[PDB]
């Protein structure tokens, strides 16, 4: 869900590091993002119908070019 | 007529979308954009010939591969969302060149090019989302006013713009007369009265605001609604150049901008609705 | 930084002809383009609500626009125009990145008291159009002068000044 701003939504971490090593690379890189978040979840796209999550729990924002004139992560 | 437009899955093979085209790159236009309508949820995109797919809001969602054979590279992409947009995004600068000038043709097809294999394709539709297709005609009436030391001349004369828009068509029985008009109210304040996009226009040198006379925008059931404006307006002139008066020509340019981009609409013909400069009696000035 | 930095509003202008210069009532009338650029990321929004990339406000100014949309934005002024400027093309559009830009161009008349025409025809006169923010530099500040487009234009003839 998204309110205000232009924000597009075991063991949790921050590897913010993965940012800039993809932004580093020439930006498959949908694929390889996806590769990096399941080694370390679902995102958003549009609003009414937000990509649902599956989770089973048995024991105890994105990237994007939102501009349309020059593709810049 | 056949009418088209929203009330209130068999044989999906027969009626495949899939067209092509050629483009010219040079100047500016280097990076190209193109739009496409909505889908079904079983459409799948073929991009053929970097280039690049998004949604309409610019988020990510295909690249190419470069498949060597038939050079250039091929994308391709599926999805199911129902109600939504697409965009490919073609770049053909990715360094800098002298360049000027490139020609290249695409390959489009919104579920299956591979059942048409390119060809002539006559029973393909185009799925670009083409800009729309406004006519304009003007006449002018008189030269009124030539203030030659503020460089401005005032000019009255008579607009028509002309598009087509099935989004604006209607059931005609709902308010009962045939034609809908919008009288003495601008594009703009039409497109604000109903929230549609419309062809706003402007003069691009008026100084003060001109006397729009009759001015009405009526819209008929299939959707060819037209504006007409005899207007009033006193454009401003920095092309006059008065060194060689009372000998000098002069160039009365009056500009009608359409206050919207070229991907929405384009003037697409002149019309000769009525002769372009009236004869008036009397010499006249000018 | 933890100091809420006032926000960086680049400004250009242009003057495309000094129409008018009315010199028993000391004012000029000048016709130019306007453009202000400034980023807000509290007025980003996301694409796919609307469809639309840019979120365009016409023919409305700054401050009118923040009155329609309740959020701070920097409303000029000239500072010195006697009546109403002509305004036209105005529009002030938003990017979903945040960077909003308004542009606009004026036809207005200057008020110039600086003119001293004691050495007539033999003077130098100083065109000042100065465009003034309505928002305290707490909020808003000129950070760089854009050079869109030349300056002074260029036209055809030999022009009174
Ligand atoms: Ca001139
Ligand atoms: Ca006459």
């Amino acid at each position: 869900q998204n309110t205000g701003g232009n924000l597009d939504p075991a063991e949790e971490i921050d590897p913010a590091v993965s940012l800039g090593q993809v932004l580093e690379k020439a930006l498959d890189l949908i694929s390889e993002l996806t590769a990096v978040a399941d080694r370390i979840w679902d995102d958003d796209g549009g609003k009414g119908y937000s990509a649902s999550l599956e989770f089973t729990i048995p024991r105890d924002s994105t990237i994007t070019n939102q501009r349309l004139d020059k593709f810049q992560p | 007529t056949y009418t088209t437009g929203s009330f209130q899955s068999l044989e999906i093979k027969p009626e495949a979308h899939v067209q092509e085209l050629e483009i010219r790159l040079d100047k500016d236009t280097r990076y190209l954009t193109q739009h496409t309508r909505n889908l079904q949820p079983g459409d799948t995109f073929h991009a053929l010939v970097r280039l690049r797919l998004t949604d309409s809001g610019g988020k990510p969602l295909a690249f190419g591969l470069i498949d060597q054979p038939g050079e250039s590279v091929e994308l391709n992409y599926t999805c199911d969302q129902d109600i939504c947009e697409l965009v490919v995004h073609v770049d053909g600068t990715d360094g800098q060149k002298d360049s000027g000038e490139a020609v290249y043709r695409l390959l489009v097809g919104i579920n299956a090019p591979n059942l048409r294999e390119s060809g002539q394709t006559p029973v393909g539709s185009s799925v670009f989302l083409e800009s729309d297709l406004v006519t304009v005609g003007l006449a002018v009436d008189q030269i009124v006013g030539v203030d030659q030391r503020s460089e401005n001349f005032s000019v009255v004369g008579t607009l028509k713009l002309s598009w087509h828009d099935p989004k604006l068509g209607f059931s005609p029985d709902q308010c009962g007369c045939t034609v809908k008009s919008f009288e003495d109210a601008s594009i703009r304040a039409v497109a604000g009265e109903i929230n549609l996009p419309l062809p706003s226009f402007s003069f691009y040198n008026q100084q003060g605001n001109r006397w729009s006379q009759n001015q009405v925008i009526f819209v008929t059931p299939d959707g060819r609604a037209s504006y007409f404006e005899r207007f009033t307006v006193t454009l401003q002139a920095p092309d006059f150049d008065f060194l060689a008066y009372p000998f000098d020509r002069q160039k009365f340019s009056i500009k009608v901008d359409l206050a919207v981009p070229t991907n929405m609409f384009i003037f697409n013909e002149i019309e000769r609705f009525q002769q372009v400069v009236g004869d008036q009696l009397g010499e006249e000035e000018w």
